[PDB]
């Protein structure tokens, strides 16, 4: 055929002016592997782009799925290849290509690479994709103006969703916004729009755009109260009737509440939530190698909070999730958490009893601060259906004694994870080191330190954590002055060590 | 636990939109020159026969004022760090909740302009802090020692790359912004060939 062929690193070896100087056809690629794709050359030309950490290992193979167009596959019947639609350019999609080259590469060697040099790389090839696309791409800027509203507005499919429409919800949101749904998503109607493409790109929301050239419907009060007739009118033919403007007037009302109780509140909660998960920290690689694996059961709500964690199979040794399982949806599985292994460090734990996580943590990091800014995140995003009283809740249930003592803590971990996950998209080794955090061995000795074996479980209150344990962490809590006058600081216990114990004595050594 | 640091400095917030590396801070005149203050005096009292007085109303009376010589006295400063790309400074947000409000970055160019007061900020780096140019003032702190500079390498931009959420996954603070993104959609997604039917016949 007249289609030329290229190899995988031949054109990763090129240099960056003669990679911009290909001509314009189709072209087959070959890959690594028993492969081969066929492509245009703009989308190879950022397939190279987004494949620059495969340039400093000239020794890895390449799969085939590295290519936006991994759809199009030359076999030896033409059904597969001749009308077939590739992948769309995303901004998500470019950095999920160069994840898949990374850790191509990390999986390339057996599990020794320096993960921090692989994380330089990516954004070493975020910042060459972005100073090779300001440059050479200059002639193509989108542009918006009359004409792109009068492209899309004039169109019969969108006109006739917009007369004869009963003033329903279900004849706004189901039968109006539908006829406007099914012909946003068709990919050969709109063909040089920016907007639509745009849109399809995922930088336009499909939200933003049924309340412009569709009925608006149903605005809100102050409280959540619906009103009885809606808006007849879009926002390009703009909202001109005195009452469904004052309706109207009254959607942005809402997104003015900001009063500084909120942000207080939130900061309290953090501050509440770190200073106590600060204990942990030092996690190690390698394998500690005990056999006191717990159980847990598995559901179809917290399946993705059990992606990264090493399980116990038949017939195997250990084997990791990574989320694609549609089995194992109601069993009980026995896995390896850090409830029960045996490291020499006091407050640290190992790589497989944390998970597939650490190794996206960097060495020098504290993974106890870490769970709990992973769950403030989200849960700041969730403030800004009442989202203080989740935060009430997860700070009555960690940092509070509304739990049920339980005996043994992976009757604990469920629980909160089938609370959690429900609302809030938290992985659970975050969730075990936030159990794992207010567990004390030999409550009835007053011996406030943490167990290295989980299987003790023993809990107590918040307060009692933060004022029995670790003066130099309890100074920066609330109430300074009641561990001062307590009886039971002034007896040398062997006890934990919080960080801020330099801040406190000045920062001497001994 | 601290407050009110030396050598420190607190503007608003510019982006480069040029080609230029991920970790490149530009510090405008006004506050480069009050920043480096020292530095300008033992630059004057090393290259030329001035005293510490006359270097003192040098420096403070060309705040406000453009020269070329303490221009050039700032790129032979900027040109001194040989590991470097420049002089190692920490950048903070006033939230600071996530691991990306705390970033380490390299002062590589002063600004003639005296008008402008704003430290410009690379594009990546906009997404791992909530910053956006709504007139929020933002801090910065001069790190003296190379020790100081090697120890401040575990907050820098790559570190806050890899996920602390999924097990195998890049955040989504790497993903390019709006107009970054539109203009490769209007290159790439265009009716540019005609299809593989049309094509090999
Ligand atoms: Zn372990």
């Amino acid at each position: 055929m007249n289609l030329n062929r290229y190899k995988a690193r031949d054109l990763l070896n090129l240099s960056y002016d003669d990679l911009w100087s290909l001509p314009s056809e189709w072209h087959l690629i070959e890959f690594d592997d028993g492969k081969t794709v066929v492509s245009v050359d703009r989308i190879t030309k950022l397939s190279v782009l987004c494949w620059y950490p495969l340039k400093h290992y000239k020794d890895c193979p390449i799969p085939s799925d590295h290519h936006i167009d991994f759809n199009r596959i030359l076999t030896d019947n033409p059904k597969d290849y001749l009308n077939v639609e590739g992948g769309r350019v995303t901004s998500k999609a470019m950095v999920k290509h160069l994840n898949k080259a990374i850790w191509n590469i990390y999986d390339w060697s057996g599990e020794t690479v320096d993960p921090e040099v692989l994380s330089k790389l990516a954004i070493e090839g975020k910042n060459w994709l972005y100073n090779q696309t300001t440059v050479k791409l200059s002639e193509y800027l989108a542009t918006l103006s009359m004409f792109d509203i009068a492209e899309v507005y004039n169109h019969p499919k969108v006109r006739e969703a917009n007369h004869n429409i009963e003033p329903t919800t279900y004849g706004i949101e189901k039968i109006s916004y539908g006829k406007v749904k099914e012909v946003f998503n068709d990919p050969t109607q709109f063909i040089g729009n920016s907007i639509i493409e745009g849109l399809r790109s995922g930088t336009q929301k499909t939200e933003q755009l049924l309340q412009a050239f569709a009925w608006r419907g149903f605005p809100t009060d102050i409280n959540s109260d619906i009103f009885k007739y809606p808006v007849t009118t879009g926002y390009i033919d703009g909202i001109w009737n005195l009452y469904e403007n004052m309706i109207e007037s009254r959607s942005g009302t809402k997104a003015l509440l900001y009063n500084k109780e909120l942000l207080r509140v939130t900061e309290y909660f953090n501050r509440k939530s770190q200073l106590i998960a600060q204990y942990v920290q030092r996690l190690h690689p390698g394998d500690c190698k005990t056999t006191i694996l717990a159980e847990y059961p598995v559901t179809k709500l917290t399946l993705k909070a059990f992606k990264g964690k090493y399980y116990q199979k038949e017939d195997g040794k250990l084997d990791w999730i990574r989320g694609n399982e549609t089995h194992l949806i109601g069993t009980k599985q026995k896995f390896r958490s850090v409830f029960g292994c045996n490291h020499p460090d006091s407050q640290g734990i190992c790589m497989t009893c944390y998970g597939r996580l650490g190794i996206n943590i960097p060495k020098g990091t504290n993974i106890g601060q870490v769970a709990a800014v992973s769950m403030g995140d989200k849960i700041t995003s969730a403030v800004l259906a009442e989202a203080g009283k989740l935060s009430t809740e997860k700070v009555g249930y960690t940092s509070k004694t509304y739990l049920k003592n339980y005996k043994s803590p992976i009757e604990a971990l469920p629980v909160f994870a089938t609370m959690a996950n429900e609302k809030i998209s938290l992985n659970i080794s975050h969730c075990e080191i936030l159990i794992y955090a207010m567990m004390i061995r030999s409550a009835q000795y007053r011996d406030y330190r943490l167990p290295k074996p989980g299987i003790n479980g023993q809990f107590e209150k918040y307060n009692r954590l933060m004022q029995c344990r670790s003066l130099g962490g309890a100074m920066a809590f609330e109430k300074q002055h009641e561990p001062l006058n307590n009886p039971g600081s002034f007896l040398n216990k062997m006890r934990n060590d919080h960080p801020y114990d330099l801040l406190v004595k000045g920062g001497k050594l001994r | 636990f601290g407050a009110r640091l030396n050598a420190t400095a607190r503007a608003v917030i510019t982006s480069i939109s040029d080609p230029h590396d991920y970790d490149e801070l530009h510090i405008p005149w006004g506050v480069g020159c009050q920043l480096l203050k020292y530095h300008l005096t033992n630059k004057l009292k090393a290259k030329f026969n001035m005293t510490t007085r006359e270097a003192f109303s040098f420096v403070y009376e060309n705040v406000l004022q453009y020269n070329q010589i303490i221009a050039d006295l700032f790129k032979e400063l900027i040109a001194e760090a040989a590991p470097y790309k420049g002089m190692g400074c920490t950048f903070h947000r006033n939230p600071t909740l996530q691991r990306g409000s705390t970033q380490q970055f390299f002062i590589t160019k002063v600004k003639d302009d005296i008008n402008d007061n704003s430290i410009s900020m690379s594009v990546l780096c906009l997404k791992a802090p909530n910053a956006d140019f709504d007139g929020d003032q933002l801090n910065l702190t001069l790190m003296p020692d190379v020790y100081l500079t090697k120890a401040t390498e575990r907050i820098a931009p790559h570190t806050w790359v890899l996920s602390i959420d999924e097990p195998h996954e890049i955040s989504g603070n790497l993903e390019l912004q709006g107009p970054v993104v539109e203009t490769i959609i209007n290159w790439a997604h265009e009716k540019y060939l005609p299809p593989l039917e049309e094509w090999l016949k």
